[PDB]
């Protein structure tokens, strides 16, 4: 056993009984691990300057009923992982000193527990989780009125009378998730701040009316149960979380402080226009992997604080986004729509937007400013804000030149376009500041970007286009990694490839057929430290 | 933050009465009522015709194997079940008792060996065998009993045609009960250790191990009808009207 | 019809459902003890393999306490009473045969060392445990009966048993386990 400064260690095996021979000015100790089997009041007794005892992962079976009112100086105990719903004899008795107690994983049982623990005037933290409770009564919780933190997930409650928290006037903290509640029919602890009733099978739920004040509730987690509709929390002013992800809503001032609703993996087909006009304060908002088919926001002034939405994987086949709204709004995220046809202003008039991501629709991007494209195409040629754009598997036949004008972005894709055509000057506008490019899978015979003009590009892709020529580098250009995997390409020749070694970090050819005609250029790359 | 105690189930009994509709029109096989004839009286015929848990527990499994043919101190474990053994017409007997790899296995006739031997007791056949035993070791408003129970349970209703379904056509009878189905089976989480008290909830509340339970009938009974379609009256029966009980499945 | 929700979670609560099934039919607190009895006599394999094999009409064309009368009667046809049909599934094969979105059986394998965590099953090494999913078409109507709380919900019809060998202090253990993998389903 060691000993550093009034401390005990036990270690995790070797001991069947509490030791005795330990120096009795003890005030921490430790005893997890071993193979205890119960606590009987005469050696424990001696360490009367003990304020701290981790008793868990034991075997204890029997506590003596005066064995823990010897120690007049604690504050923690911890019992947890024993076996004491073995135990008409024994149990815990008054505990003046005690802040904190944990008893989880020990099996126990509804109707145990209001002899298994006596009194606590100074108790602060309370965990009973992973036991067999079944019901909480108005007998359950006695004598402890400076509780404030209360445990009690992966039970299997079904039950909770009415009054069973009358007792607890300075509670906050309550944790009900995996366990096997059913319905809900009042709530009125006044005084509550965080409530989790996630991960249970609750059809519906209500809460109270006309308080004499308000609730303090801010935060609130309904996620992965049954519920119907959206619940009505008008009674709730202060809320600024709420989840209701994996659930069965359907749709048929309250929330003006919220901050943050998911609202995904439902089965909202249709939003009332009254509904978002309440959402004043509302920053984030996830609508994905439901079954809409249009949204709206035309009314200007609408959704002002929104600065992301999300709507992937709906069903959507229009967006009437109106201008003057959605000024804050920074990333949107479409994928796996069926957007085809827009109005062709729709995405410039996006004050803040800086993240699009379109991958999946079957968008046709406009042809610059000058001389467009034809109808029902959309315009990203002067989307100022405009950082980063995604455009994979939108069954691209035809770039047009200056597709993205006046676009400042940093990082395109445009992936996995079979048949496309890279019409020349295209790609105008994004030398100075485009830093990523990714052209994987869409098959192109030949290359018409002048890529040693693009000084500030760092990552390029090209694999899997059945390339066999590339344009020359002659400068320092700042390319660090290049991507060739499944071209055609036989010789590489070091008058086309130079330059790009004073920047070079790794790069690939596996799946080329390479010759072993010449190639010296490779030859020496594979003998320096470039990757591969 | 209390629990839920009272529910309202005026909807799901009109939902019941909707289906109901189709339900007999198409057990029928019309697709719309016929319209009332004259009221006409029944014939003699048509009234003389009217006159005219342990389930659930594992079982341990012990074999005895062999000392138009004869096959027979083997009561060292007093179980239960009959035989299930290796290999016209033919059938089988007792020192007569009628009784049908093989099977013949009914939970008796080895329940009386085992309460009362002769210096001969075996079977018989006319025109590697063993037994196989199985037993559980022994630590192993029809239809509910509490006024708006909250488990599930059948409740209550009565169908009448000519209010409900605006049936004139329909003679015999002037309605009947319909019971239905309701109340929740709660959704069990399972652990390694858990106390042998809660051990009997699966039993009642999920004993399929399906991932959501559902409120279903078990038990359903059929109704007789009369209706006339001209001059001539029409005694049809229709099956599975009638609750008389429920199941979490 | 709406019916987003993911088939990961019901894939997990099945597994989590057929752990407490499993422990709860054979009545036991905790898993018991494993043992490295890897020899197990073969005498115990044979009891092993051989439980794993096993209008109306009255009288007293030419119409158009019991018996199976049914055979002569309906030969003759073409105090006895008559059912007479006026003139006027969902299995394994076509489920896995064919593709279906609405109620159906979908598959499932059970390894008890990989996803339950059990070291103290000796035979067998996993099983088939399918499962039942799909939303039901509201008002099949031939046969359906409508009577559960709310749409009908999607539940087995046909299940079968399951043998397996553990191992208790010293002594081997030859169970069976009714209503284990399903094979069909059903609209309530």
């Amino acid at each position: 056993c060691k000993m550093v400064d009034k401390k005990v260690s036990c270690q995790v095996l070797g001991l069947l009984q509490v030791p005795s021979v330990l120096p009795p000015d003890t005030e921490t100790l430790d005893l997890s691990g071993n193979q205890l089997r119960s606590i009987l009041a005469s050696p424990l007794g001696f360490y009367t300057a003990l304020r701290h005892l981790d008793l868990s992962t034991n075997e204890i079976s029997f506590l003596q009923p005066g064995a823990f009112q010897a120690l007049t100086h604690l504050e923690h105990l911890s019992l947890a992982h024993n076996r004491l719903a073995m135990a008409s004899a024994g149990g815990l008795g008054p505990l003046p000193r005690v802040t904190s107690l944990d008893l989880s994983g020990n099996s126990l049982y509804s109707g145990l527990l209001e002899r298994l623990l006596g009194e606590a005037p100074s108790l602060h933290t309370l965990s009973l989780a992973e036991n067999s409770l079944t019901r909480l009564t108005r007998h359950t919780f006695r004598d402890m009125p400076a509780l404030e933190q209360l445990d009690l997930h992966s039970n299997v409650l079904m039950d909770i009378e009415d009054g069973a928290f009358e007792g607890l006037p300075r509670l906050t903290h309550l944790n009900l998730s995996r366990n096997s509640l059913t319905c809900i029919s009042d709530f009125s602890l006044q005084q509550l701040r965080v409530l989790d009733l996630s991960c249970n099978s609750i059809e519906a739920f209500q809460t109270a009316s006309q308080p004499q004040a308000e609730f303090q509730l801010t935060w609130l987690d309904l996620r992965e149960n049954k519920l119907l509709h959206f619940p009505d929390l008008a009674a709730l002013p202060r809320l600024i979380y709420l989840n209701l992800s994996n659930n069965l809503i359907r749709l048929p001032r309250p929330l003006s402080q919220l901050l943050n609703l998911d609202l995904s993996y439902n089965e909202i087909e249709l939003i009332p226009d009254s509904f978002l006009e309440h959402l004043t304060s509302l920053c984030f908002l996830n609508l994905s992997r439901n079954c809409l088919r249009t949204f709206e926001a035309r009314r200007l002034g609408s959704l002002p604080c929104l600065m992301l939405l999300d709507l992937s994987h709906n069903a959507l086949e229009t967006l009437e986004l109106g201008a003057r709204a959605l000024g804050s709004l920074r990333t949107l995220l479409l994928q796996g729509n069926a957007l085809r046809d827009l109005p062709p202003y729709t995405f410039a008039n996006l004050a803040s937007l800086q993240r699009l991501n379109l991958q999946g629709n079957r968008v046709s991007p406009c042809g610059g400013p000058d001389e467009p494209g034809p109808s029902g195409c959309v315009a990203f040629s002067g989307i100022t804000s405009l950082r980063s754009l995604s455009l994979v598997d939108n069954e691209i036949e035809l770039l047009r030149a200056g597709a993205f004008l006046h676009t400042p972005l940093t990082e395109l894709d445009l992936s996995s376009n079979p048949g496309l055509e890279v019409a020349t000057g295209a790609l105008g506008g994004l030398e100075a500041s485009l830093e990523v490019l990714a052209l994987q899978g869409n098959g192109l015979m030949v290359l018409q970007v002048d890529l040693p003009c693009f000084i500030c590009l760092k990552r390029l892709n090209l694999a899997e286009n059945r390339l066999s020529h590339l344009p020359a580098w002659t400068q320092a250009v700042s390319l660090e990694v290049l991507d060739l995997r499944n071209n055609s390409f036989s010789l590489l020749p070091g008058s086309a490839m130079g330059g790009l070694e004073t920047s070079l970090r790794r790069l690939y050819l596996q799946g080329n057929p390479l010759s072993c005609c010449g190639n010296g250029w490779l030859a020496a790359q594979l003998h320096q430290g470039r990757v591969d | 933050l209390s629990t839920c105690t009272t529910l309202d189930f005026g909807h799901i009994k009109k939902k019941r009465v909707e289906a109901i509709r189709g339900q007999i029109l198409s057990k029928l096989r019309l697709t719309s009522p016929p319209e009332p004839t004259v009221m006409t009286h029944v014939p003699y015929q048509v009234l003389a015709l009217y006159n005219s848990e342990s389930e659930y527990y594992a079982k341990e499994i012990h074999k005895f194997d062999m000392i138009k043919v004869f096959r027979f101190n083997l009561f060292r474990a007093e179980f239960r079940v009959l035989r299930v053994p290796n290999p016209q017409r033919i059938e089988l007997f007792q020192i007569q008792r009628y009784i049908g790899w093989l099977s013949f296995d009914v939970t008796d006739t080895v329940r009386e060996w085992l309460l009362r031997r002769e210096s001969n007791l075996g079977l018989e056949i006319s025109i590697n065998p063993h037994l196989i035993l199985m037993m559980i070791p022994p630590h192993r408003t029809n239809y509910c009993f509490r006024n708006l129970e909250e488990n599930c349970c059948v409740r209550p209703l009565y169908i009448d045609f000519r209010q409900d379904l605006g049936w004139k056509w329909v003679h015999e009878p002037k309605g009947y009960y319909a019971n239905f189905c309701s109340g929740p089976c709660p959704y069990l989480r399972s652990a390694d250790t858990t106390h042998s008290t809660v051990l009997g909830l699966y039993n009642t509340l999920n004993p399929e191990a399906s991932a959501s339970p559902c409120c279903v009938p078990q038990d359903l009974e059929p109704l007789t009808i009369l209706y006339y379609v001209g001059r001539t009256p029409k005694v049809e029966q229709l099956s599975n009207m009638v609750v008389k009980s429920c199941k979490c499945s």
